[PDB]
């Protein structure tokens, strides 16, 4: 799960740069500058969509579940009850 | 060169024969298996009546 | 060539038993039991 | 409290979106205050302004994992520090105007030339991100060390 | 030109004072046990995974493959 | 290992770490096709893996046995 | 126009990040006059070095561009958000 | 002087002879019991006759070993091929038979048994209409045989 | 003087044996123990007895695997094909034989457990009627040991 | 030598033997994550015991994962053909074995787990189910690695 | 020396793993989305919760992305045909095993989803079953993985 | 210097990335503009919002129309036949992956809106599974991309 | 040079073009006949406004008509061959991506025109969701377009 | 040097679009005669402006007859195949594109004839969308005419 996400990352990353803000670059002057404007906020937008939310949150998940199912499972056993004493914790509530 | 023959597999008649029929009894054999999973049935009971 | 005589042969016969099978087996598939008991 | 951001940070391991991830948890925290004594109704912005103390940490080990990876945002960085090969002994072993054919191909650059060699101080050498192999040398090397 | 030797001295000092010195250095506070996991866990973490990207990039069997503009580039740029 | 051990200068017919894995773990150790990593590797493959396999009993049925022996040494 | 201060303050991150990340690219482009390699060349690439120098210096000029425009777009939403 | 595969169509009239056979007997068994077992409940006194329907399916499938092994018997290396088509042909016609026996063995019984709980008078004419089927897995069996040397 | 690809019909008739029979088997065991669940929930001092249809069930599986295995260590590389297709005619025989039983055993099972709970005298028909099922699922064995040594 | 073409097979049933048992244990996981809804919301206490059948269901796949690697580690270019045909049938054979055991295990599991809500007696007799058609993959196992090494 | 278009099967390979794998996860996605919208209109506060199955369904489409490329790496003209094969079949290993696997953690989803906002004790269980199924795409990538290094 | 008819492949593979991409994003659409129109009814002030699955689909026609042109702008009439087949296998990634992309789209687009109407609170949920199906469909577009350059 | 025949798959093109985009089209105004029909007994005022959907669907349909006269009038006996391969695929391209737009237009339409009838304010937004289907199939006329001069 | 299967495309052509034309044509004619069946119960006064439908389904086959003489009239002995193929494609375009138009002329007009009777104002917009599906329709022709004479 480490190298396959790690893979899809850096791919998802790479296509989002080369079909989107490669466009933005142009060997005309003002074209260029004003389109990268345009394309830039495209390829922001796109990278948040797409990686920094959603990629961010499966690595968050995998990572997490590595955490419960291979590395817990060695040494984390049983269960036991959650301790909820009574206190004066509703104040804000 | 000379129009020649590219030798088309002596015994062709076997190879053909043999992965045409294998491969597709196989990819039945998937087809239909896909099929009876896709259409599962979890009995639409118990809490589905209530979610629905 | 695709078919020798005795490839195509066999499945000319292989598709008449095939087909046999298949009826076969179709009746059998469709074969239901019953939901309930009649009576005590 | 390490070992999973350190994880996610293996799978996120992408220097600017590091930054963005840190500087994320950064601004909760700097509202922490007015953000907490608040109603807030929507549980998906709650939910992550919970964790926004793990979240700060992923940032901070995405940076550093990123860094390693030496892609920010697909881009490499290169601290002139890159010695992977020299060009200049490339065309004294045996490569005279290769560039012609080059138009056309690719051709791989040797190891072992008696040349080239010598690791990259921190990270992968910026070299590789700008090859068209990249997707075998640095995939390999995700491969085995997934596995360690 | 690098060698290996030198990064492997620089950064083995780095995080082995972190992880071995650090503790040494700590509050008293109640946080005291957490500060010290951390730590150490920080540093063998973080350790670990740049001491295999550096080794993996040692004795390679093979180079890039480059462009053949991206190849002109360079001869011209370093 | 390998990173360590084998330079370009072997870089035919160098060895690939997961046939040797899997070759370890089924005892399969052709004459030749495939070479090894370090003399004398075919003998600690074997001990390894006869090892693994022998600690099976330990934690298989050692345990149930002597908790049996105790619960009927105390009856 | 308010427009709604919720997306005037995303507007603001978009500004602030644009500028950040456009000064930064116009930099490197003017300084490795590179590991992006995508300047757009001539395909009758002729035997000077110094022809790729000056395409970098085109790209670098529109970087700065895009990020005046950006500064712009921050400035707006900005007085947004404070008149919001 | 043997066209090779002529063993192969041979053979396969064993498998077909005791397959089919099979499957019509264990349909013919599958609906008796089905009929049997919603029978029984109300009327257990009669499950001792009600078990006819499957002995004839059963006889069915016997009618199928008894021509899959007559011509596994009759199988060798060099055969003339004639011989080979005629051992299909034997191997089908007492499949084919013996599976449409066995279907009408199955639904027959299923029917007669329900029925005659209800009314025993029909019992004589459930083993009457039940035979018929049987013989018509017996006429597969006869022609099967008498091909088999010809 | 052995023609080639000539492993191919008996390998397949190997794996078919094992698979079909498994698919038998499978399909009683699955059939049995739907009904088991639906009637032992009433009446769970039954569910010891009920268990049996899925024995019978396994024993389809096991003719399966005795004849994959006897074809198997019976294959060689020069193969004369005849050999193979007496291999790929013992191989389905038996097979497509258990998988004609599964049905029997499966049908029966169900109808006969949950029939047995609503009427205890059903238990002994419901085995007699299983028995037949298994006796169908043994002559397909009976000829594919007869087939794969011939 | 040796034919080209002739790794098709070997190939195909190093696949084969991973993507049928898969499908297998994936409609056992499946079918049995159902019941398992069922059963833990009228009652979670056992929760933790109506897992099982996944369980089960997870050991099929592996089965078929044992021989897919064992045949792929087998692979060679000068491959003498026979082998490429041992390959493909042990391949199929547990994959298709697994598939079949795959059924088994989903129906009873659902069926079981849901009987076992309102029975907690129907737990035992549910578990040996089970059993029975994890020994139905096994066998298939069993048969592959004698083909496969043959 | 190598045969004409011996690429043809590497190149398949490269796109059914992806194809496969994009129709696994697409399903997951689709059941697993639609029993969130049913089930959260009840428990908005776990929607949050929910979007697990659809999370870990999209690893089979990385899956597919990572064996799509490793064979891609090595897709050249002079292939030795044995090579292209190989690469096929792990293309389809995956592809297909991812595809199972879309089934079983979409079906498990839909239910588990709906069961945890009627029982939230379920999430234990729930996420038990969606591991193993998951595993079921893993399975696949581990063969791919062996196979198209041979 | 090639055979001819190398062109085929490369001529199918711009058309398969164009025809199965907008199949899946026409299939996103219907599915979105059948849910929208009946939320229509309860909940007109959503009327605005409820489009983005509509677009998601429209993306993954994009997808397939930047992989048709530029296969249409690399095929050749002197193709070296290796190019021709990753094209076609570029095409199929895309296309097929898109087609997948595209059901998962329409699905969870009406479940959601559907559910939305209900309960407004769903809206960022089903945005969040939207977005995972989107790069699914992109994810065929990486593996094109590598193809039809290799 | 040229095979005689090489002119078979441009003609082809012409009218699978025609034929496809027709079909699209054809659907497309059914289904929104349908529900135009029944929305005017409801309320008169809609009917001119709800043609709309139609008329999007007889642009698919002259797509079709564009591609298929630029291949007729392009199409020679004289054919190189790969021009006829490029004017198959720009056929078949901008034909089946047409088709899915008339799905689109016809299942967008009945919904959006019945749900119209009870919220006026649907009728912007079902404009606005056609349009993408429209420019869905403008995307295979580009394809079709690039491919036919290519 | 004329291959003589030549005249079999071209008379397959005329054939083609004669045939496929009267299916369009006598599908809008049975969908139109039964709404207008039904209409006449309760609007008798509507039955000869109801025709309409029906006369369209008519032209459609005219379009066919006339493409079917223009071919029959041109098929000659010495056919230099590419005429062949075009009197081909023009048979099938005119023919499958008129077909299209039959079942929009056949859904339109009943659902249009009966909805006409409740609602007098949807006659005018019945008869403009049966106007759209007959222009379907001569496209079909357009293209055929621009064939048969290339």
């Amino acid at each position: 799960r480490l190298w396959a996400l790690s893979l899809a990352h850096a791919q998802l990353s790479e296509v989002l740069w080369t079909m989107v803000i490669h466009i933005g670059l142009h060997v005309r002057s003002l074209a260029g500058g004003l389109g990268l404007f345009f394309i830039f906020a495209a390829f922001a937008t796109l990278t948040v969509a797409i990686l920094l939310i959603m990629e961010g949150l499966s690595a968050f998940l995998h990572a997490l579940r590595l955490h419960w199912v291979e590395f817990q499972n060695k040494f984390y056993t049983g269960t036991g009850f959650k301790f909820l004493p009574f206190s004066f914790e509703h104040i804000r509530e | 060169p000379y129009n020649l023959a590219y030798k088309y597999n002596l015994e062709y008649s076997v190879v053909f024969n043999l992965v045409l029929w294998i491969m597709t009894g196989l990819a039945l054999a998937v087809i239909i298996t896909s099929y009876n999973i896709w259409n599962m049935d979890p009995g639409y009971d118990s809490i589905i009546y209530r979610m629905t | 060539g695709f078919f020798s005589p005795g490839i195509w042969m066999g499945l000319l016969t292989t598709l008449f038993m095939l087909f046999i099978f298949t009826y076969g087996l179709h009746m059998i598939l469709s074969l239901k039991t019953m939901d309930r008991f009649d009576d005590r | 409290v390490i070992t999973f951001p350190f994880l996610f940070a293996v799978m996120f391991g992408d220097f600017g979106h590091g930054i963005l991830m840190t500087l994320f948890a950064v601004w909760m925290v700097l509202r922490e205050s007015r953000i907490l004594s608040q109603k807030n109704e929507n549980e998906m912005f709650s939910m992550v302004f919970s964790g926004r103390y793990i979240i700060l940490l992923m940032g901070l080990f995405s940076i550093y994992t990123g860094l390693i990876y030496n892609d920010c945002f697909s881009k490499s960085l290169n601290i002139f520090g890159s010695s992977w090969s020299v060009r200049p002994m490339f065309t004294i072993g045996n490569w005279t105007e290769e560039t012609l054919l080059g138009s056309s191909v690719l051709q791989l650059n040797p190891a072992i030339p008696g040349v080239f060699g010598g690791p990259y101080p921190f990270g992968i050498d910026p070299i590789w991100n700008i090859a068209t192999n990249k997707l075998t040398f640095l995939n390999s090397f995700k491969m085995k060390m997934s596995v360690i | 030109a690098h060698s290996f030797a030198l990064p492997v001295i620089i950064f083995t000092t780095f995080w082995g004072l972190i992880g071995i010195a650090g503790p040494w250095f700590v509050p008293k506070g109640p946080n005291r046990g957490v500060i010290i996991t951390m730590l150490v866990a920080t540093a063998v973490c973080c350790y670990l995974f740049w001491l295999i990207a550096i080794l993996a990039q040692l004795n390679p069997l093979f180079g890039p493959q480059l462009k053949n503009e991206t190849i002109w580039y360079v001869r011209f740029l370093w | 290992y390998k990173w360590t051990a084998y330079d370009a200068h072997s870089s035919r017919n160098a060895p690939s770490l997961l046939i040797h894995f899997i070759n370890m773990f089924l005892f399969s150790y052709p004459e030749s096709g495939n070479a090894m990593l370090y003399s004398g590797q075919k003998g600690i493959q074997c001990f390894l893996i006869v090892v693994a396999m022998l600690c099976v009993p330990w934690m298989l049925l050692f345990k149930p046995l002597i908790l049996r022996h105790q619960y009927l040494r105390k009856k | 126009l308010c427009c709604g201060p919720k997306l005037a303050a995303c507007g603001i991150v978009l500004s602030a990040w644009g500028v950040i990340m456009l000064i930064m690219l116009g930099i490197f482009f003017n300084v490795h006059s590179l590991i992006e390699d995508v300047p757009f060349t001539e395909k009758d690439f002729e035997n000077g070095p110094q022809n790729i120098y000056n395409l970098y210096e085109q790209v670098s000029y529109n970087c700065f561009i895009a990020a005046g425009l950006y500064l712009l777009l921050g400035g707006f939403s900005f007085c947004q958000v404070r008149l919001n | 002087n043997n066209p090779e595969y002529s063993s192969f169509f041979g053979v396969m009239g064993a498998s077909s002879a005791m397959v089919f056979s099979a499957m019509g007997a264990a349909y013919g068994t599958a609906k008796s019991g089905t009929g049997i077992a919603a029978m029984s409940v109300m009327r257990p006194e009669l499950i001792m006759k009600s078990i006819i329907p499957v002995v004839m399916a059963g006889i069915i499938a016997i009618y199928g070993l008894v021509v899959a092994v007559l011509i596994a018997n009759s199988l060798t290396d060099g055969i003339t091929l004639y011989r080979s088509f005629l051992q299909l042909g034997a191997g089908l016609s007492v499949g084919l038979s013996g599976l449409a026996a066995g279907f009408a063995i199955g639904i027959v019984g299923d029917a007669g048994v329900r029925g005659t709980a209800q009314q025993p008078r029909l019992f004589v004419g459930m083993i009457l209409i039940l035979i018929f089927a049987e013989v018509l897995g017996l006429y597969g069996l006869i022609v099967a045989l008498i091909l088999s040397t010809k």
